[PDB]
């Protein structure tokens, strides 16, 4: 695994993209020490109310407890490992194990065993039986991560620069809600191919998808056919230690939504803009109101604006279940957030007809990495590559001036190799030493 | 007929509400031309005329609606949360943004050209009580989508509809609703006119 | 039409026959009828109405058969062994038990709820020459179940029933046999009424 | 109805015209008898009355057509080969010829005994203009074949006929064509008819 | 594969439902050295009669020799390799393959090479290319078994001391027939779930099967949601020394059937039980009109009463064909024969009302057993543990005093763990010399 | 891998058509270095025309060039590994990637990259990007074959002595048209059963296709039910030391076609032939009108006469893409072309009524090569084995005295072997040294 991608992340192969012992290598190495996205506050906001969610390949039950806090639990009971609960989300103080009947609550313990009494008595330690416990649960502004390592950096380090762009829309905003249930649709194509598309893939935009921008007239139409760059300007890319990266595209509040989207949309991001100018500086408050794509590694991608939250759940080396939400800010009235859930499903969710166009890039490429000859192939992620700067007075992390460009792919692709070349966290570290230089 | 949706627990009150109205609306004359009016839709979409379709048999006032139903547990009453999100949810402006991207010569995935079969099945229908212009119409599909050599989706649906006379002759669709019965497809994407 | 089975080698007498009784008994009126029946009958199994269906549409001497043939070479002549299971040979009391399970809230399969979409095709009927009370209907179906996120499973089968008329207007299944055409199916279980 | 091929990018020429003819062909007397006639022969293939089928149903100057048509770029004007291959292109002698071969003992592929459903949908119908004993009929077709445990295929085309009345009464088959779907099928092989 | 169980069979590794390459071990040990049932003598009564079977994941034409025995063949052509036998069951004195004709006997001999003195002469050799026949064939009592391993021990003494709970009704009732055609069906999980579950789970009917209780009204009813033990007593289970093992209900001769079974049911084993009692003992008799549900180490299992006999085919790790048949009393009326053929498949064959109910306990657990984290959470078979005893006056085997209970599991997984580790039949005997100690 | 194949290719071990892991060995050594059948100048006749082939798992573009050669590429782009062309023919004079819109030549050249002077400069080397090229293209009569390893013999040395037998149709006959598009299906077998029953299974024909020849009364029902040999002599059969090998049936030019083609097709044949013998002698003009079998090592097979091209697209240990191409003389009526064209399809395309027969021959065969106790069975070879000859006066190559034989199954099997146990050609040539002795 030395050696899939190279210095600076400039290229990969792209192998990594359909090899099948890579994949049981990640489930290893990426998806059992890194953070992974849950849920948002805003669809578990009661005692007792919970979701189920992947992590990696495994499912979790995540529940509101009585005190407020969030615990995450492997959704397996402790007997003879049936799955526990079915429901995609609901409300419930316990969950009863349909196979035999052990009852657990809602924190995790095992509360009731039949037959206990009569036939187990001190057989059985119930305290010893709890579900298995995801160690570590923290929150981004109502976003609940969970890491199956009990090493892991806290999330907000774990960011690392990639949180000072996300603070406009996510923290100085007022609030915002994920907005339930996802669009679930599977797609044959790896978790990787997602990831790397979001998290700076400005570039495929005008070509990929110059027939969506015809047809809808979005914001996005200024960069069709790949002819000019933005009349804005190129923007921005930057990327972080941990892998996590994002583009910006400034001004582009309504994203990738259709002409019927974009007044009011404008009108209600240049008004607050003008407001958070007053609280957090002109540049930020533009941040607010910019498109930013991204991923927050390992494989939870996000726009803003056009204002989506993904999950690239990994099922096998060409096989990944798609999750699509979309986020509101509080305060927007509610047609407009009625009218913004919609949109986000009708670009990108399992019958968006932007999205479509993606699935033959995302497929062929993963289908691609499995075949012998072209397998050994490399990607290149050159685009901006000796351009790129750090400790920039303005602009925090390693950044390029475009949002056209592969600064993202690059930290995204270090960090991958990295963890991938690494037993534990603290290797990581050291591998990640020199990681702006 | 009339379900008694107290001995028959797995049945929305909805669902038994609508099976009467389809039953008591049975008319032979009726089942013949929606029939004719569905095979007729169905043939114009597998030929891939979508402006045709949408100029021809859907109305200016349309809603089209596609949902995907989280699963809740059948006894988790509190959490009231939204249940459903809208795949499509679509007026004759997002339509026809729709049936553009279709038809550009630059839409990437439809080149070449993809292969259509619709199959519709179990047609029911019934003259509104109110608005004896509006026809409910109920039809299962599947529909077979198949490109690229070796790619072949297959979907199932139910599609609950309202169509109106039109002066003239000709009948459009004012709604069509289906609650998509797979929670994750496993068809790639659902990009295909139901 | 009559098949000559001296010459249609692969034709057993049984189907021969079925064939020839299904053809002369065509009539424009009843083809109609049963084909309103057999929709309703699916709908009412779709939304899971499983009392509605077994007290209206069942009628009290049922026999409901499903059987799985087991493959035995067409030129093996001194195996006499019985060749047939009954995944189904139900009467009425056996569709009770069966239904009630169903509906009991403690039924865990049954949690989130199932989604069943069914589809009719290719009506054949005849009023039989004794006993013109009763109708012989053919018909074929595709039942798509999905569950639990992504377990999808297609069920394909001919049912040849006999229907009978009652008084007062109604018609309810006196027998309903089924010959599953896949001897193993790969759909978890047959859990489903065809 | 007619599509406005310039407007309409996706539909060709060949398509649009045959929309228009079965629109304008309509006849509910004719929908109701050709949807006989279909059944019937789905009915007849299906019990595997080959030869009843060829000799009541097929006309004598059959040509039975089953094309996979090459994938060629929308845009891609100057490449004239010939792009489609004959899957099927028989006439009576050649379609005798493939039914001798599935009746014969020695087939060893058709033992055990093969199972086979056909879903017919979607009927449509015209008398030719012309020649009023020809009649146009198009039908969508799904059909599961069985065998051997646990092999199971699918198939699902379009039937572009011409049927012919014959002095008597009859209705055989003077041409089928289909433009089979799936470039590559994944069904082992195509030996079914369609 | 060392500790995928742990000591006394306590718990085990959930990994094991789901692992490929301990699959591809289990095929090596487990399949390829262990009985293996095939069908009945009742189902094979003629010379010439065959049926086909599997033996793991190989398939055998097993046949009734000219002379009354049976010998078991794979089926598979000793020319170019294409399988020989397509039909499920026949009458037939020899198997011509249909590649290029060879012709064999029913006795596996070949007899027959088109060409021969032709184009082969003597370049060819009949008596070496005979079909590769299945070194041991023994039967229990009708119920035929092979085994791929000449150095197994005898049937009967590999059935230990589950031979015993077994003679009641295999032995001393007059003979059974094995009724045919079984259901078939493919289920998505393990053979293991399977075996596990019919060796001992007594602890799952009054839950699993809840709402089947209510509607059918099974005798069972009794132990319904698990609330209180069967008034009757809480029943045997007890395990052996190469894997087998069964649980005892007392008394319920109608097991899984509903109501309108019953009376009847009852009725005729009542009757015999009274003529048994005379000629084996009180006990004995007893046993003859209870409910056994077991396992026939590896993957045959059985239930008596509602008399079943099941069989585990593997496919692969995550999937098994099911196998269902009924089995009667010789001397039942026939009418009652033909109406417990069918009671058996309306609980539990493919359209079974009650097995239906088993495929998420199943599937589930052996899914969870292939993902990542959830693999290495611990199964428990810890109920009756420290209560079992070894050499009671009544009761041979290891014994716990509950047919809800789980001393059978862990001599199961005790057995196929000593498998296993072992590389022949002497190495397991060697694992196994204090196997109830 | 070293002993799967015994001395002399006598037997096989049936595990070779099942085994995973021999699969991907397979991808490089066999495909990764022997010549494959990409396509003939019929179907790419003009500057610009190309085809999208596979190679082994791999697929490439296949291009006419503007100067009348022809050059293959990897059909992957070298940005982000996107496929590249997604028609199965067509004219281009290039070809644009749909993700990101690189345009490359016919001539595989990197030609435009959008946004190339705005944001690449000189960050990109178009020169250094060009597609992945096929480096070894070369024709036997039109029929255009490439390989992977710059190393390979000629492709004339490589078809050996198979290339006089070859002659007197592919050659001397006028030159031969493909006719496209090739038939295409999937069947579950391996690829190399397909291989080694076109290389010379003539033994098949007779049993196997029984009931085909009674229906359509092929010139082959001489053979039916393998009863007696062919009037006109038993035929010959011949092997090659790089694999390639074929039977030769005498004079059936009108091959697996029903009666309806017979007339027709052998007036054309006689006529040709009379003509031919004048030229090439008697001997190669009767070869020119007989039915030849046989396989290009590895994947592509033929049959004369009833003129078809084929090629056994390998996808997985059990699952083949079977393309299907009919071939004329060029100088046949067009009326008649066409005839050929249908009747190939008709007996061995995808609805073929021959080729029907032979699935379950292949899919079986290779099914129980993945079983485990099935797949330790010998397939043997030994037909003819003792009597073949080495420098015939009158036949090269390695030679035997029946069309119904073993010699190429032999030789195909000797030839695999070889490679599969070495690492390049100087190795294959090492292990070859005495291929004919
Ligand atoms: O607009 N988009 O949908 C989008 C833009 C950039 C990267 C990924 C997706
Ligand atoms: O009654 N049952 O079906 C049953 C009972 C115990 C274990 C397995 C099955
Ligand atoms: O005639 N055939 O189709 C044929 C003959 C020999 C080997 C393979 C195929
Ligand atoms: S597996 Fe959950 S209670 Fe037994
Ligand atoms: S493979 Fe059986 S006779 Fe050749
Ligand atoms: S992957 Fe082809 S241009 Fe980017
Ligand atoms: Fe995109
Ligand atoms: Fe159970
Ligand atoms: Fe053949
Ligand atoms: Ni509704
Ligand atoms: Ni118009
Ligand atoms: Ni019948
Ligand atoms: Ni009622
Ligand atoms: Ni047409
Ligand atoms: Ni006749």
């Amino acid at each position: 695994y030395q050696n899939l991608v190279s210095e600076a992340g400039l290229t990969q192969k792209l192998l990594i993209h359909g090899d099948k012992e890579l994949f049981q290598h990640e489930l290893k190495t990426i998806f059992a020490r890194n953070w992974l996205f849950l849920t948002h506050d805003s669809l578990i906001p009661s005692p007792g109310d919970y979701v189920k969610a992947k992590m990696g390949v495994d499912e979790v039950i995540v529940s509101r407890q009585n005190d407020g806090s969030v615990r995450a639990f492997l959704n397996v009971c402790r007997h003879r490992g049936k799955t526990l609960v079915h429901a995609e989300a609901g409300n419930a103080k316990g969950f009863v194990c349909g196979y035999h009947g052990w009852g657990y609550g809602s924190n995790g313990e095992l509360q009731s065993v039949p037959f206990e009494k009569e036939l187990y008595g001190d057989a059985i330690k119930k305290k010893c039986l709890g579900l298995k416990e995801v160690p570590r649960i923290e929150s981004f502004h109502g976003f609940i991560y969970g890491c199956f390592d009990a090493e892991a950096p806290p999330l907000i380090d774990y960011l690392g620069d990639a949180a000072w762009y996300l603070e406009p829309t996510f923290k100085y905003s007022g609030g915002l809600e994920l907005v339930g249930p996802p669009g679930k649709v599977v797609v044959k194509a790896n978790w990787k191919s997602f990831a790397e598309n979001f998290v700076g893939d400005g570039y495929h935009v005008g070509w990929t998808h110059a027939a969506a921008l015809r047809a809808g007239q979005s914001v996005f139409s200024s960069i069709a056919g790949n002819a000019k760059l933005p009349p804005e300007g190129a923007g921005l890319q930057m990327t972080s230690k941990y892998g996590s990266g994002m583009g910006v595209f400034w001004g582009y509040y309504s994203g990738n939504f259709s002409a019927d989207m974009i007044p009011d949309l404008m009108a209600f991001g240049a008004a607050k803009q003008e407001k958070l100018a007053k609280e957090i500086g002109d540049v930020r408050a533009r941040i607010y109101r910019s498109f930013l794509n991204g991923t927050i590694f390992p494989n939870n991608s996000f726009l803003t604006g056009s204002a989506a939250f993904r999950v690239w759940n990994p099922i096998d080396e060409n096989t990944t279940e798609v999750w699509t939400y979309a986020f509101v800010e509080k305060d927007m009235p509610e047609d407009l957030k009625r009218r913004v859930a919609d949109a986000v499903q009708r670009s990108i969710g399992p019958a968006g007809f932007w999205e479509s166009d993606d699935n033959e890039n995302m497929e062929t490429m993963s289908q691609n990495g499995k075949k012998y000859q072209s397998s050994n192939i490399d990607q290149i992620a050159s685009l901006g590559f000796g351009k790129d700067v750090y400790g920039d007075e303005c602009y925090p992390g390693v950044v390029g001036k475009s949002a056209i460009g592969e600064t993202s792919y690059r930290g995204f692709y270090r960090a991958y190799q990295a963890h991938i070349s690494s037993s534990n966290w603290a290797e990581f570290e050291n591998a990640s030493r020199n990681w702006h230089i | 007929m009339m379900i008694n949706t107290q001995e028959d627990k797995l049945v929305s009150a909805h669902d038994a509400e609508e099976f009467h109205r389809f039953f008591v609306g049975h008319d032979s004359d009726l089942q013949q031309e929606v029939t004719t009016l569905l095979t007729r839709e169905a043939h114009l979409l597998d030929i891939q005329a979508y402006k045709a379709w949408l100029e021809h048999f859907v109305a200016p006032e349309i809603k089209y609606q596609v949902i995907s139903r989280e699963l809740r547990s059948t006894s988790e009453r509190r959490y009231q949360l939204n249940d459903a999100v809208n795949l499509y949810n679509e007026n004759y402006q997002q339509l026809k943004v729709r049936v553009e991207h279709q038809m550009d010569p630059q839409n990437w995935a439809n080149n070449p050209k993809i292969r259509f079969t619709r199959f519709v099945t179990n047609v029911t229908a019934a003259k509104d009580k109110s608005a004896p212009e509006i026809l409910h119409v109920r039809s299962n599909l599947i529909l077979h989508r198949a490109r690229r050599e070796n790619q072949v989706d297959v979907f199932y649906a139910t599609r609950e509809d309202k169509w109106k006379r039109i002066e003239g002759g000709g009948i459009k669709l004012v709604e069509r609703f289906v609650d998509y019965p797979e929670r994750i497809p496993q068809t790639h994407n659902l990009l295909v006119f139901l």
